[PDB]
């Protein structure tokens, strides 16, 4: 059939040059019956067209507006490949990159590459700062209150959060971390607790980040 | 050009799903439809407004007229659950995609999101930093739109929002983070976390005057 093999580094330092290669098999890059281009997709986001090339009377190209100043798509008529090059990269260029074949005449895409996840990050291994999560002017009316811990700015995954040294497992909800533009992760863990015992009962999170040797306990101070 | 799609469409097994793709005179050019499942490259399901390529089940159908292109699925199967993107062509750019639409096939009752908003802690303020934490849990289907506000004006700067993920109860969780300076936190009188889940917006609000 037609095969599209993507190639290139998965990690790029910010403000550097992102470079990928789509090796074609079962067709020619200089085909008069097809067009070749790149499409990217930020994690948890939607598709976005980057650029395209095709050989008619001569080689033509069309680039999306926002990358046009930085993007370059070059057909390698030797190795039967076509490349993608992004100058001056930034964390918002972090995405999954798909190369694709546009079929004439409707320019529909019948073939894709396997897609390569490229991260734009200079993040170093770092220990998180653990801050308490507690509502200020609470004044509850229900038998349930929420408290937790903010595990901010760490690298890399994972981080283990426990409550009261493992004695508190019920009502515990640790959320999947976020990947900020900085390249660092932030995570939250919260507990659903009875509000009738907030005055006597205590709650402490036990955050552990092994790569940086972070062993921090943090008592979540209840406001009243 | 911009092709507007609904962020989410839910449907019970065997019922009809309709996914819109609005745009200024998008009926003047052909529209393609792509299906995308997590971890996979997209798959063409409809080309030339309404044509199905080989292999694509006949329960998929397409339409395009005026300012609305619609992908319709009859007797939606569980396997039809994916992301659906529409695409067309304006000028001079060659290709534009719609924002996308998560299609969910109901395997459990719909569930409104639980939203909790935490203010920055005094420890973080001491460290000359400020962070607002908005936590969203137990919602189904797993698609939400998070909108932050300062007083009444929308805020996009410093907003990091995660991708929805399945919980141990088969429901979904997500969280949004707003990074601020303490001066910013002390300047504005209020901050809000708006969470829209299928046309229903749950709002939580914190203020620096609460402590």
């Amino acid at each position: 059939q037609v095969q599209l093999q993507q190639s290139g580094p998965g990690l790029v330092k910010p403000s550097q040059t992102l470079s990928l290669t789509c090796a074609i098999s079962g067709d020619s890059v200089s085909s008069n019956s097809a067009a070749w281009g790149w499409i990217r997709q930020s994690p948890g986001r939607g598709l976005e067209w980057l650029g395209i090339i095709q050989k008619r009377s001569k080689w033509y190209n069309n680039y999306a507006v926002s990358v046009k100043s930085r993007i370059t798509i070059n057909p390698d008529t030797s190795k039967n490949q076509f490349s993608l090059q992004l100058n001056s990269v930034t964390p918002e260029d972090t995405a999954v990159y798909y190369c694709a074949r546009y079929s004439y005449p409707f320019y529909s895409i019948d073939y894709w590459g396997q897609g390569t996840l490229v991260t734009v990050s200079s993040a170093s291994t770092k220990g998180p700062s653990v801050f308490p999560l507690a509502p200020c002017s609470r004044s509850t009316s229900e038998s349930t209150a929420a408290l937790g811990c903010l595990v901010k700015d760490y690298f890399p995954e994972p981080v283990t959060v426990s409550w009261n040294s493992g004695a508190l497992t019920s009502g515990v909800h640790t959320f999947p971390a976020v990947l900020q533009s900085s390249g660092l992760y932030s995570l939250s863990s919260v507990v659903t607790v009875p509000s009738s015992s907030l005055g006597t009962k205590t709650y402490t999170c036990n955050v552990d980040h092994k790569p940086s040797n972070t062993k921090v306990d943090k008592r979540v101070h209840h406001h009243h | 050009s911009v092709l507007t799609q609904p962020p989410s469409v839910s449907v019970a097994p065997g019922q009809t799903a309709r996914i819109s793709c609005s745009g200024d005179n998008i009926g003047s050019y052909y529209v393609h439809w792509y299906q995308q499942k997590p971890g996979q490259a997209p798959v063409l399901v409809i080309y030339e407004d309404s044509e199905r390529p080989s292999g694509i089940p006949e329960r998929f159908s397409g339409s395009n007229s005026g300012n609305t292109a619609t992908l319709t699925i009859s007797g939606t199967q569980a396997e039809d659950e994916a992301d659906y993107y529409c695409s067309s062509y304006d000028d001079p750019n060659f290709q534009v995609f719609g924002g996308g639409t998560k299609l969910t096939v109901l395997g459990q009752p719909k569930a409104a999101p639980s939203v909790t908003l935490f203010p920055p802690s005094s420890e973080e303020l001491q460290a000359n930093k400020a962070t607002l934490v908005c936590l969203i849990s137990d919602f189904y289907p797993g698609a939400v739109t998070v909108a932050w506000k300062a007083d009444s004006s929308p805020v996009k700067a410093g907003v990091e929002t995660t991708t929805p993920s399945k919980q141990s109860n088969n429901k979904y969780a997500a969280s949004s983070y707003l990074s601020l300076t303490p001066e910013q936190w002390k300047s504005h009188r209020s901050y809000s976390c708006q969470v829209t889940h299928e046309g229903s917006t749950v709002e939580k609000t914190v203020a620096p005057t609460e402590c």
